């Protein structure tokens, strides 16, 4: 299952 | 014994030729379950093993959102970071991220890591406590303030020893099939005379799963490895591996070479000798 | 920038048997970045028939990829990998070597 969180650098 | 889910993201800019390609995996052990490609028809995160395509249409459409919301953050970073080091927008840049969680025998989480890297180089990283990060340069730490300040690493943190464990277990158990195997090589020597006075011998491991193996040449109980000729483990096409490795010894003195075997299928180490 | 140029094994999924099915396998690994050209010859003409696996990047960031074929093995006709990369000047040509 993926992360539903990543965010921008 | 011990397992690994593992995600992995690349994403490449085409100056001059709109969307940056991006692509996606995902991993249990050493086995591709998912994917999803930019350059593909459907759009979609694709099945690639047999036990995932049980998942229903809400999984499916719930991995989709995920993976397009990546596709989305990896486009927008790599203008961020073109920024970052003022490149010229004539040129390629690579995104690359891994992320992923290992559970032991007792299928209990064991460990979680996020990496980062702009252009084949560690860009920024989660530390081994996942509470916070090791940015590669001065540029990273803009990337480690933005992440500080918006608690990534305890979001991170909650899917890595969560949701990340407890999906890996469900997989696990719905691909017992195959995910839980453990293939021991097949093994076997080939000898050739190369003159009068050497010979080439060479140990095979075939058909081994997981592609964690090693393979040593001993003389008289002593390592060989300045000697030995080594190949890279390498895929079969069929979910299995292959190695091998090769000493050039003295005509007359094959057994007093040995090759060793080490792999998580094999109850104890082999010792292969040559034998006419 | 880092630039790594491919490693190249070509090889066979099954030991080679004259005159039965089998898959041809064309492995590039250690290389960035990740545009790369590969080609397996029949007698050094293209086979269209070719398939390969998702891109992925191992635990130093460099890409590897797989390329295979369904063939079958005959006495006469000689098999080789072309690989080109921006590492390389043109393009690299590997043979199956049949018992490797």
């Amino acid at each position: 299952l993926l992360w539903n969180g990543p965010m921008q650098v | 014994g011990s397992h690994s889910m593992r995600y992995f993201f690349t994403s490449v800019s085409r100056p001059g030729r709109g969307e940056p390609r991006f692509i996606a995996v995902g991993y249990v052990d050493d086995t591709q379950f998912v994917r999803f490609d930019s350059d593909a028809a459907s759009q979609r995160m694709e099945p690639r093993a047999p036990w995932i395509e049980q998942e229903g249409p809400e999984y499916w459409d719930g991995e989709t959102r995920k993976v397009k919301a990546h596709s989305q953050t990896h486009r927008v970073d790599l203008g961020t970071l073109r920024g970052y080091y003022n490149q010229s927008e004539a040129g390629s840049h690579t995104v690359q991220r891994m992320y992923g969680c290992d559970v032991g025998s007792d299928w209990r989480f064991l460990r979680g890591y996020h990496q980062y890297a702009y252009d084949g180089k560690d860009y920024i990283a989660l530390k081994e406590d996942l509470r916070s990060w090791t940015a590669a340069d001065m540029a990273a730490q803009t990337t480690k303030h933005k992440w500080e300040a918006a608690h990534v690493a305890e979001q991170l943190r909650a899917y890595l020893e969560g949701t990340c464990v407890e999906w890996l277990r469900r997989y696990l158990e719905n691909g017992k099939e195959t995910l839980q195997r453990t293939d021991a090589p097949k093994t076997h020597m080939t000898h050739h005379a190369v003159s009068d006075h050497e010979a080439t011998l060479r140990c095979w491991a075939l058909s081994f799963y997981p592609a964690e193996i090693t393979l040593t040449w001993q003389r008289d109980g002593e390592d060989q490895t300045q000697d030995t000729e080594l190949v890279e483990t390498r895929p079969a096409g069929d979910g299995t591996f292959q190695k091998w490795a090769a000493v050039v010894v003295p005509s007359g003195q094959e057994q007093r070479y040995t090759c060793h075997v080490q792999h998580e299928g094999l109850p104890k180490p082999l010792t292969l000798r040559w034998e006419p | 920038m880092i630039q790594r140029t491919p490693k190249i094994q070509v090889y066979s999924r099954h030991p080679a048997e004259n005159g039965k099915s089998n898959f041809l396998n064309c492995y590039v690994s250690g290389f960035h970045p990740s545009d790369i050209e590969v080609d397996l010859l029949k007698n050094g003409e293209r086979i269209e028939k070719v398939e390969h696996s998702d891109l992925s990047f191992s635990k130093d960031w460099s890409f590897y990829l797989l390329y295979y074929t369904e063939f079958t093995p005959t006495e006469k006709d000689e098999y080789a990998c072309r690989v080109n990369h921006v590492t390389l000047s043109q393009p690299k040509i590997v043979k199956w070597d049949r018992d490797m």
